[PDB]
Parts: structure tokens; C-alpha cells; sequence
């Protein structure tokens, strides 16, 4: 007698999957059996998410600015 | 089933074939994978031509 | 003759030399090769589905990659030519004929770009596929190759109007191109598409228009006009059929478990292409160009091209070609390359000198590549040992070089060429205009994670 | 203008994140520096094997077998000489008929060459094999030497008319050598362990060609071919042949065949298996299937259609016939295409590949897996495996526990058009033209050695 | 005139896809063979006339300076497709369970050259169809459109359902090359017959 | 299959104007069969159990 058109599949690609929790990369990247299809048709659409690109960046960054200025002195000028 | 497009779902009969000689050739816990190749750092130099 | 007689003897002529040389207890002898289990896999070709636009010239589409596979090893697109039939109410009428470009195929494909989902990946044009070509050519598939792409001396012979005595008409036979990308260069660089499964990767091919792709030739003064609906039969066909094929190849389970939910890097060669610099040598003989580059560049191929006629394409000579005798196309006696010499600046510092063209014409791709071109023009220069390689060799990084240029010497032939007053069929009959065009390969790193991938780096 | 002082330093002071992932680090191999190893200490020669049986002929079959005292066996070729051919103005044709050596003249005048231990057919090959291998693996550059040993060097096929013509030119009796491909031959890895093997007999039989369908006989007028007679040329036709079959040994250490001596060795080894021709006629449908019934794990498979009017002229698998041109030389006509128009792999009425187009078998796979593309007409070829000619096996997959697959083709309207008759003068289907589908397959086996002897183990 | 059966025509190989494998394709033969043996009586004069074959659009009609100067209307047609789902109401497909395939509809329509019978007037003779015959020349594009039919449903069973493994039986089709036959040279004709699962219905026509 | 009369003499031309089989005919068989099937819903996802 009533209706709403969110969602009927709960947790299995977890929403909060984007930040630092346990994993569940052993059930959406291999198929259960021979002949399952792809798990792909909605969650394509969300490239380079997820925290640990933005951390990566972070880690990179760092001090560049105070590190840049000897860089290849130790490497060039003899 | 169909013909003109199947797509990958005909990659599977030919990929079910295995006998003792294709476990003797492929197949293993030591057997290496194409598709990942492995890289190593080598020297950093440079060069240029001179009289 | 005695059958093994002398076969001891070489054996016996053993000295300090040869026990450095050969010998040993671990010498690894031939005749013994250790076969070692390769993993169990398979492959098949596979159309691969448009998701914009329709192919046509002048417009663009864009292909996606098919999903529910493993690998993506492979990429080409086969296009279908039209019919062309030449008619009598032309506007040059019997002093008229029409043919192919040179190397049909490596044009009507620019800005043909791969994309990740929300960024562009890589992308080339038609100096890079000519140059990549030219350096890069294998041997034995030259022939081959030159068939796929154009060049059968069908398309690119001119034919006459039907009142003439060549009353050839250009056949419509499907042409192929390889797509030149990351995950085609080598084997061992594949896409991982059941390991990334919140990307859409996309082709995206831009079409050139049909009027540029005809060239429209005077039999006698040797001019080239643009090309119009009534000048042939049936029209201008501005859609076109045109696919995309892609190979995928899938694997075993257990290869697959074992690789999905994991942390790769690899190493990808893409390229930038310098905005075209007009040049009129009939003031200054010196050209000077900047080169602003991102990443740890390995190659940079520079030439300068024709461009008085649209038309008429893969034309790096001072002189464009013309029509000679047997119906056939033809290059004039003084058509030579324009650069005379060329150097490089890093910022106030002349890292190379002026060095004679024939230096990145002959020796540089003697050395440091695994073809010579066989087509004048054509100068490339290298910082690695093997340009074709895909393992990293020596190169540099242009973000931290400060800012370089490049400086080209004109020649008296292309001074004398750029003013017209050439006779009849000499190749420069009007003013003729040139562009240097510098392009670059280098290096990247994309990393694969979380069922995604990216450019760390940047 | 700085000569290499400065500008090195320069670029080497371009340093940053990506060049440190790249280069540098502790465990980089510098270059400069090579690491040398010790090999193994040897010597090679050449030998001639001792005809075993019969006496060579053409037409006829001979075995020569594989001589002992040797330590090793990677190289195996034929060298015969051909015989002088002079026309004569009595000829059938008369004044209008030319005499040519066939194109390929070797890959012919041999047909199931074949190499067997003791009692055991372990290899064999013939013309559409040879072909089919040095069109699609032929290594650049030796091209024009592999030409000039076989032929086609405008001197055995440039057309020589009569003695009383002005073309009065004879044949010349060349030499002709010819490599055979076997799998000790394939790679240096993989050699015959002749001292291993004292209890097997090793021998190779080679069936030569009748002489008769080796020289074509070409109508200067009207492009027909018919069978030579005795009569036509002078000296008769010498059947008797000087063949002679030479190899190449390797002697080794003592040390080496001491440690190498009393042991299990495995070697994999390619094959070929050649399905039974399929008479193609165009007229009746332009579909052909022909089903494949192999057994072990097929790596490559070569296919092409032979026209086959004539027993005279070989290795033409166009639409159209050769025919004489002008300069006294043989030129392809205008209607000269590949009759294939387009093929598919059927796995019991499932389209494992689709129907795609001849010119993809033709140039895009060859541009892929392969390390050559063929420069004539036909040679369509499919590859399960990444490299056709790497001898490391790759992906490949075995017919044997694979129930019967088909291959179906599609014939061209050109080839349909050639079929019938009714051509005009030198047009090459002056006469009806008949054709005939060759497939090929290329496979792996694994060899075992041991107790002095050899045999196909149990897999 | 047009073609018998102009729609069952211009549809071959009409294939439904999930993600990237195709999964059920038919093409004019079964179309035919289909609404031939199974069409419930009543609606044929509904199908033969919201599939073409009229009496109208069949009817030749000769140039216009003969008797006949009827132009063929130019009137919607629409052609059902026949799949699992739409076999029977219980065969249903569930949208909301799954949401990471790609449902698609691959649809390859036919050239107007073949469509179009072009016939002789007294010899009764067939020749193909030319742009310069016709007036306006031919149209290569042509505005068709897909409807499909969806069906809501209460949260107490369409998320009850979610989550658990559902089992469903559907009819697919096999079809067999086609060999051409020459009565003049051959009298009977052999065709092996290769399918793979539980066979319900063989087809075979001339 | 066993062909008919009828279909063999149509075969050759021959016949007069509005005949049908004026013209050669050419004629083609064209077998289709129906068959079941399963297909599994599972986790978001369909697939052939059985293949």
C-alpha cells in the first residue's frame, strides 16, 4: 500500500566504501560462478573517488616547497 | 545461441578445454602471467653529441 | 668428404683465452631451453559499441569499451570509402582530375583521444601517427601496412573525367587503422576492465571533412581547388559506416582472484603536440619556437609541412606534388626538405649546436630508433637509447628545465618556393606556405586502486 | 655553443618525483656495463646424410637417414640440381607456345616430405604448409635470399619461346636448396640427442614431383595451359635426379655429454595436421563449410583457396590464371583477387567468430601475431596464441577434447564470375576455372627422452 | 509495391543483451514461423493491419502517367517483440534487483533498396529499386522509436524479494545455417542439426 | 528433405509472361528450433548457470 523508489540492495557495495574501513573486494571483482555477468552498470560513473587518491596527493605534496630547492644538487653538479 | 554479436560469452567453451597436456604446458602456482609486467629502475645518465 | 673428422680438433685447441671465455661449472649450455608454465588464458576480437554521436565526416563519435571482460589488449577502427566518379561539368571541365590524398589513412582520424571516465588520458593527430609511422616501422609489415592505410596506387593515382581516356573510376574498398595506445604498445600493458569497475572508457574519433579529403588537380598548371557536390556523381556523402573493433581476453579464475583487490603502478608513454607556428621565410630565415612540456620527455619529432592547399595532406616537401605522365602522381625535381639546420636553447644555453639537418635525418634514427623514413622530412630527436622501447631509457623531465627553444634554419629552396612564378607542373606555379609542427613522447605513471585508477603524480 | 659541458649537467639536474621512481635507487643496472657468463664449450660442421633407400627421381619417393657419431642435429636441407630445358619448333603449340618453370618451383617438385622415428610418422608437411609458414613468418631481409634459393628469379619463370622465336633462351641448370622446417630446426634450444637416441632409427622421406606438372606450357595467344610431352623439349625428360640431403652436428664437452648422458629430458615440440581439400564450386552456392577434425592443442590455422585447373601451374591461389604479357614476361591480370570473401569459426552452431570481412584474416592478425604480412593474394590466417612464430607456447586450445568444429567461407562474385568460362584472349579464365579449400593447423606435442629412446608420453 | 510482410521485414537479428552478452536474438524467419503457428485468432486482422499487408500499401501501383497514380501512404506501423519476458505476465524482468547490468536492445533495421518490390508490368520480372526512380529519392533516416511497459509495485514484496537467489525458465532460438538447394541437380537434401539444450519446436521451410 | 516435381521443373525458366518461374529460381532452406533455458538472478547480477 505504499511505495518509495530508493534502494533494495543493502551493503553489499557498501556507500561509505570511499573512506578508511575494512574491504570487500573479494565478492564485486570475481564472478560466483562460471557464466555471472560483470558487476558494473551503475557503479561505473565514479572515477578516481575514494580518500586514498586525495591521501596520496597529500603525501606527495608534503614539503615540496622547502624540498624543491636542492632536488638534483646531489645528483648533477658533482 | 546467437550469431552476428555474441560478445565474450563463446570465450568460455574454448576456455574449458583442459587435459594433461594443457596442464602440463599452462596452468600452476609457479606459472607466470602475461598482462603484468614487472619493472625495474635502471641508472639515471644523460647524453648529447660532441666534437 | 670425411663426415666428422676436424670436429675434434677445434674441441682440442683449447688456451687460457678460451677457458676465460668459455667453460666454467655453471656455463649455461645450448641445445638445453627451460620451459617454465605460463598462465592458462584466452582471446577473441569483439565490436565495441558507440555511445555518441554517428559517424560522419566532419563530426564525432564516441566508442565505449566493451565491459564484462578481463583485458583489453587491442583497438582499430575500419571505415568504408565512398564511391567517387568524376563529371564533364566540372569546373576546371576537361583540364581536371581527382584523387586520394597521400596516406588517406592517418587522416580524416584527428584529435583521436582516449578517456578515463571523467579525464583525458591521451590523445594524437595525424603528425604523431605519421612520425610514430615513419620511426617505428617494422620491416616485412611496411607493405602490408601502406595497404591497410591508403596508398595502393588505386586511390592515389588521379583519374580523368569520364569524356577522357581515363575513364578509371576510385573503388570503395574498408580500410583499417590501428589505434596507437598505451595498452597496445606492449603485451605486458593491459587494461584491467573486471578490476575497474567504476570507470566508462572512452574513444572519442573526430571525423575530417570530405572536402579536404579529395584533392581536386589540374592537369596542366597543376593547382588544386576545392572540391564541390556537383563536381562528382551522386553527392557528397557527409555519414559514413565506420567500427570499432577491440580484442579481449580473458582469464582463469583462480588468476583472477588472485589479482583482483590489490595495488598496481605501471608506466605509459603519451604525447603533446605544440600549437602549429606559421613561418614566411621571404623575411627572416631564423625561427624560433617554445616548448613548453609537462612530463620526463623522451622524443621530439619537429618538421615543417606545406599548407598551401588543404587538400593535399602529408606534404613536409617545399614543393606539393603534381600530375605527371601515365596518370600518375608525381614529385617535382626541387622538392626538398625546407630545414637547413635546427638547435636547441635551455634558457640562454646552446645545448645542441647548429647541426646540418641530414644529422636528425640519417644518423639520429640510425643510432636510437628502428626504421629510417623513406619520405623527405621527417626529423626526430632522441634523449633514450631505444625510442620504440617501453622499458624507461635516459630522458629528462621538462617541468623542472626551465624555459627551451628550438631554432630552424630555412633553405634557399624554400625561400625561392614560398614566392610563386613557377611554369607549368613545377609544383609552385602559386605562393607557397609552410608550418613547422614540434611534437613530443614522454613518460607517466597511473596507479591502480580501489577499483579505480588515476595519475598520482599528475 | 657549448659542446656536452654543460648541457649534461643541465638535464641531469632535472630531478624530481617521477624521475626517482623511474631511475636511481640502489638495486638500478647501470648501462655501460654488462654482465658477461661463461656458455658451454662446442664446435659445429657440416655432414651429408646417407641415402637409406632407392634411388631419387622425380615422381618417385626416397628415404635418407639420420647419421650416427654425432653429438648433436639443428639443421636439415635439400640441394638438388635441375635439369637444362630447351623448346623445339615441333612442339604441339608450334610457333605460339612458351615453356616456364612453375612459380615456387621449390615448396614444389616435393609434396608429404616427412621425418619418422623407427616406425612413427612424427612430423610431415607439404606445399601449403611451406607456403603458408614463409609468407607469414619470413624474416626480413633475407627475403631476397630465400628467392634467389627457391626461385621465382626471373630466370626459372620468365616465358622462353620457341627455338625458331626470337626469345631462343634455355633454362639454366641451376642448383636449388631448401631448408626444412622441423622443430629441432625451429629453435637452437631444441636439437636432436643423436648419442641419447643409439636405439631409434631416424629418417626422412621426400617424395618428389613428376616433372610432367612442374613446367608450365603457356599458349602465347590465348593464355591456355596443357601438359608437356617428351617430344616438346629436347632431351627428352631426365627423371633420374641428383639430390643430395646435408646437416649440420655439434660436438660438445666430454663433461657436458657425461652430465647430460642417463637422464629423463621433456621437450616441446610443433606439428602439422592438414585437413582434406574441399572441392569449391561457386556456381551451385557461395557458402562453403568444411568441419576440422584435429587432436592435439591448435595454436595457428592457415586457410586459402586454390585454384586448381590445371595440374601445371602451382601455389596460385587468386581467381584467374596467369597468362603471358608483354617483354616476354608472366603478369598477373586486371581480375586477379582473393576469392574468399569473408569466414567464421562454428563451435556446433555457435559463432565463436564472427563474419568479418577477408582483408582482417589478410592483414589485421598478420600485423599482430605475426612477424610478417603476406605480400600476395590469399594466406588467411587465424592465431589462438600471441606469437605464431615463438616456439614458448602460448594460448592455445586443444580440439582434441573439443567436439568437431566447422569453418565456413563465403566466395567472392569475382570468383563466381571467374568460375564460368567465356574470358577473351589473355584474360586468364579464358577457360572454366575450378577451386579447391586448403586449411592448415599448427600445434603442440611434447617428446620424451629417455633409455636411449623416444616416444610420445602418456597425456 | 511494398514487400509482403513489410514489417517481420526490416527487423533481422533483433537481439536483448544484459551488460555485454547477448542473451536472446531472433530475426524474420521466426518471426514469421511464430506469429504463422501460434497467433490467436481474432486479432489477425489487427496484425495484418498494424503490421503492413493492408491491401493497401501491397497493392501495386503504376507510374504516374498511367491509370494507377496512388501514392503509397506514408502511415506508423508498430511490431511487438517477442521475448522471455514478454511470453507470459509470471516472466518478469526485475529491474529494481538488477541494477549493475546494462538491459539493451539491439535493433538492425534493412536498406529501402530491398525492401521495395519493383515489378514488370506484363513480364512479371523483379530488378532492383533505384533513388532516380522515385520521387523525393530515398530516405536513409527514418524516425522509429521504442516503448517498453513497466510495472510498480508495494515495498511489503518488491524489497522482500531483493536479496535472495531467483531461479527462472525461458525459451531462447536456435538457428541453423541456411544451405541453398538446387532441385535440378539433387533430389533430397541432408542438413545436420546442431543445438545445445532441451529442443521444444523445429521450423523448416523452403 | 525430398524435393517435389513442381519445385523442379520451376526451377528451369521457360515460362511466358506473368508465369512466376519465367525467370531461373533459386531456392534456400532455412532450419529453426526452440529450445528452454534457465537464467539466474543472484547479487545484482544474471548468468547461465549451466552455459
Amino acid at each position: 500500500h505504499v511505495r518509495d523508489s530508493h534502494h533494495v540492495i543493502y551493503k553489499r557495495p557498501p556507500v561509505n566504501e570511499y573512506c578508511a574501513e575494512t574491504r570487500e573486494d573479494n565478492s564485486l571483482y570475481v564472478p560466483e560462478y562460471c557464466g555471472q555477468n560483470w558487476k558494473n552498470g551503475v557503479l561505473s560513473g565514479m572515477g578516481t573517488h575514494h580518500d586514498a587518491y586525495r591521501n596520496l596527493a597529500v603525501n606527495m605534496m608534503t614539503l615540496r616547497r622547502e624540498s624543491a630547492v636542492s632536488a638534483g644538487w646531489a645528483h648533477s653538479y658533482l | 545461441t546467437c550469431t552476428t554479436g555474441a560478445g565474450v560469452t563463446s570465450g568460455f567453451i574454448d576456455l574449458a578445454t583442459y587435459d594433461n597436456l594443457d596442464r602440463a604446458l599452462y596452468g600452476g602456482k609457479d606459472a607466470t602471467t602475461y598482462f603484468i609486467k614487472e619493472h625495474y629502475p635502471v641508472g639515471w645518465f644523460t647524453k648529447l653529441p660532441t666534437m | 668428404g670425411a663426415g666428422v673428422t676436424s670436429g675434434f680438433i677445434d674441441l682440442a685447441t683449447y688456451d687460457n683465452l678460451d677457458r676465460a671465455l668459455y667453460g666454467g661449472k655453471d656455463a649455461t649450455t645450448y641445445f638445453i631451453k627451460e620451459h617454465y608454465p605460463v598462465g592458462w588464458f584466452t582471446k577473441l576480437p569483439t565490436m565495441a559499441t558507440r555511445v555518441s554521436g554517428n559517424p560522419a565526416f566532419g563530426q564525432e563519435f564516441s566508442v565505449g569499451v566493451p565491459r564484462s571482460g578481463d583485458y583489453v589488449l587491442n583497438a582499430w577502427l575500419t571505415l568504408k570509402t565512398p564511391e567517387i566518379k568524376l563529371l564533364e561539368t566540372n569546373r576546371l571541365g576537361a583540364n581536371g582530375t581527382v584523387r586520394w590524398t597521400k596516406n588517406l589513412m592517418h587522416n580524416a582520424v584527428e584529435h583521436a583521444s582516449l578517456t578515463f571516465n571523467d579525464i583525458c588520458a591521451q590523445q594524437f593527430n595525424t603528425a604523431y601517427l605519421d612520425a610514430w609511422t615513419q620511426f617505428n616501422m617494422c620491416e616485412g609489415k611496411r607493405i602490408g601496412y601502406d595497404n591497410m592505410i591508403g596508398n595502393t596506387s588505386d586511390m592515389t593515382n588521379p583519374t580523368p573525367a569520364q569524356g577522357q581516356d581515363g575513364a578509371r573510376t576510385l573503388p570503395s574498398k574498408n580500410l583499417v587503422l590501428p589505434l596507437p595506445f598505451f595498452f597496445s604498445r606492449d603485451c605486458g600493458l593491459a587494461l584491467p576492465t573486471v578490476v575497474l569497475p567504476y570507470n566508462e572508457i572512452r574513444i572519442n574519433i573526430k571525423l575530417r571533412s570530405l572536402q579536404e579529403l579529395l584533392v581536386f588537380q589540374n592537369k596542366d598548371t597543376g593547382n588544386v581547388i576545392p572540391i564541390s557536390a556537383t563536381d562528382i556523381a551522386g553527392g557528397l556523402a557527409d555519414t559514413v559506416e565506420a567500427y570499432v573493433y577491440m580484442t579481449v581476453g580473458l582469464v582463469s579464475n583462480v588468476e583472477r582472484c588472485a589479482m583482483a583487490g590489490t595495488v598496481r603502478d605501471m608506466v605509459v608513454e603519451q604525447m603533446q603536440a605544440a600549437p602549429t607556428h606559421i613561418v614566411n621565410p621571404q623575411n627572416t630565415n631564423n625561427v624560433h619556437v617554445d616548448m613548453r612540456f609537462s612530463h620526463a620527455v623522451k622524443a621530439l619529432f619537429f618538421m615543417v609541412q606545406n599548407v598551401t592547399y588543404k587538400s593535399v595532406g602529408s606534404n613536409y616537401t617545399c614543393v606539393t606534388p603534381v600530375n605527371g605522365p601515365g596518370n600518375t602522381v608525381m614529385e617535382p625535381a626541387m622538392s626538398v626538405d625546407p630545414i637547413k639546420s635546427a638547435s636547441l636553447t635551455y634558457e640562454n644555453t646552446t645545448r645542441l649546436a647548429n647541426m646540418g639537418v641530414e644529422y636528425y635525418s640519417l644518423v639520429q634514427p640510425w643510432y636510437f630508433s628502428a626504421s629510417i623514413p623513406v619520405y623527405t622530412g621527417y626529423h626526430m630527436y632522441s634523449y633514450a637509447l631505444n625510442v620504440g622501447s617501453v622499458h624507461p631509457s635516459g630522458s629528462t623531465n621538462y617541468g623542472r628545465l626551465t624555459n627551451a627553444s628550438i631554432t630552424v634554419t630555412m633553405s634557399p629552396e624554400s625561400v625561392v618556393a614560398a614566392a610563386g612564378g613557377g611554369n607549368n607542373n613545377s609544383g609552385y606555379n602559386e605562393p607557397q606556405r609552410f608550418a613547422l609542427v614540434v611534437i613530443a613522447v614522454n613518460h607517466n605513471v597511473i596507479r591502480i586502486m580501489n577499483g579505480s585508477m588515476g595519475f598520482p603524480i599528475l
